């Protein structure tokens, strides 16, 4: 019950990325401790005008946490979960007009570990450039959820694809929108 | 202009010596009417075993592999007086601090009318913030209630929502179709119209 629910989700396990730090607001990421630059990065510029964190807060809670995985696996007698396929989306942020500038947002959702391998295919080949993504999004049922996102110019000859490989998954999950 | 964090409780291992484990830790802050509620999750890998619940005032086992971290932590009073000590700390704090850019935060929809692909309308609302958003659409002046198909509400993952509703249309010449959209962030409701020529 409540108006609403901010809140600070960290992970850590043993595969890449070894580490999140995380706030949100209302299920959207308002900053993170980068834990490579060592850095707060915040989602939108006007938050980092107006606000601060110091990343010091985070790195001393990834410490906490790893401790405490070390104590878990222990305790657990090495208990591996289960692996839990992703379900994957595309579709654009602004209606689609051809020639006219667009994002192609790929939600692969409900997946556990927050180990995943994406790539962006047009026309069978991999694309490189215009290519961006979220964080490993902290569900609150212990799953996750990712964006990737994609700027491109429709184009009727244009055939675009998101792909994920996920340990749930054997063979690859290959979405698409036009 | 600074957010505040709690350290998250320490899980003592002791003195004594693909694959993969994860744990996760949350500090969950609900508000609501004034008050604060606060949550201290402790996740092995999809497993909640103990958390922390200032409406509970001490640390619960959610599974048997807390057990022992409900015993041993809440015999730590220091540990109890912190964490009862949140709500009004932290909570409130970031709450009051992240006020005009969080709860605030006001974003415009863009509005798109265009003819799908049972001839349908497609009214395309856009790049918005916060979710709550009003679609209604009309005819001549006359709202259309039936044959009209709204979207689940679709978060972008960049501060923004985007929304589409359709309608089942059968168009005569000179028909007059209209999108009203209706939002937090507009002192007056947006109208796209759409002509069936
Ligand atoms: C770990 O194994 C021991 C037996 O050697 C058992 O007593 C204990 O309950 C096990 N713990 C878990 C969480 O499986
Ligand atoms: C990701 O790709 C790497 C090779 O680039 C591979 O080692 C790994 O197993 C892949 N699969 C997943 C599901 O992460
Ligand atoms: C809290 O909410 C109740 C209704 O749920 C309302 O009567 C009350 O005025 C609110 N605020 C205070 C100060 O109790
Ligand atoms: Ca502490």
């Amino acid at each position: 019950k409540a108006d609403h629910v901010s809140t600070y989700a960290a992970f850590v396990q043993t595969h890449r990325p070894t580490g999140e730090f995380m706030f949100e607001f209302d299920e959207d990421e308002m900053f993170y401790v980068d834990l490579d630059k060592k850095e707060t990065v915040w989602h939108l510029e006007e938050f980092g005008q107006a606000f601060s964190f110091e990343a010091q807060g985070g790195l001393a809670n990834i410490a906490i946490l790893n401790n405490n995985l070390n104590t878990l696996i222990q305790r657990s007698n090495h208990t591996q979960a289960t692996n839990d396929p992703p379900e994957v989306t595309v579709f654009p942020k602004e209606p689609v007009e051809l020639g006219q500038p667009n994002t192609l947002i790929c939600h692969i959702d409900k997946f556990f570990p927050p180990v995943l391998n994406v790539t962006w295919l047009c026309n069978g080949e991999l694309v490189t450039e215009g290519v961006a993504e979220s964080l490993f999004l902290p569900r609150t049922d212990y799953s996750f959820h990712k964006f990737h996102y994609l700027t491109f110019v429709p184009s009727a000859e244009d055939f675009y694809d998101c792909r994920v490989e996920h340990w749930g998954l054997d063979q690859p999950l290959l979405k698409h929108w036009e | 202009q600074a957010f505040w964090i709690d350290l998250f409780e320490t899980i003592g291992g002791g003195s004594l010596v693909p694959e993969n484990y994860l744990f996760q830790g949350r500090q969950e802050c609900y508000a609501f009417n004034g008050t604060q509620r606060f949550l201290e999750r402790y996740i092995y890998n999809r497993e909640e075993f103990v958390r922390f619940d200032s409406d509970v005032g001490e640390f619960r086992a959610v599974t048997e592999l807390g057990r022992p971290d409900e015993e041993y932590w809440n015999s730590q009073k220091d540990i109890l007086e912190e964490k009862r000590a949140v709500p009004d700390r932290m909570c409130r704090h970031n709450y009051e601090l992240g006020g005009p850019m969080t709860l605030q935060r006001r974003v415009q929809p863009r509005v798109n009318v265009s003819p799908s692909k049972h001839n349908l309308l497609v009214c395309h609302v856009t790049d918005f913030y916060p979710g709550s958003i009003q679609v209604r659409w009309f005819l001549n002046g006359q709202e259309e209630t039936a044959g009209v198909v709204s979207t689940n509400l679709i978060r972008n993952g960049d501060w923004t929502f985007q929304i589409l509703v359709m309608l089942e249309m059968t168009p005569q010449q000179g028909d007059v179709y209209t999108c009203q959209v209706e939002h937090t962030s507009l002192d007056s409701p947006v109208t796209v119209e759409w002509k069936a020529q």
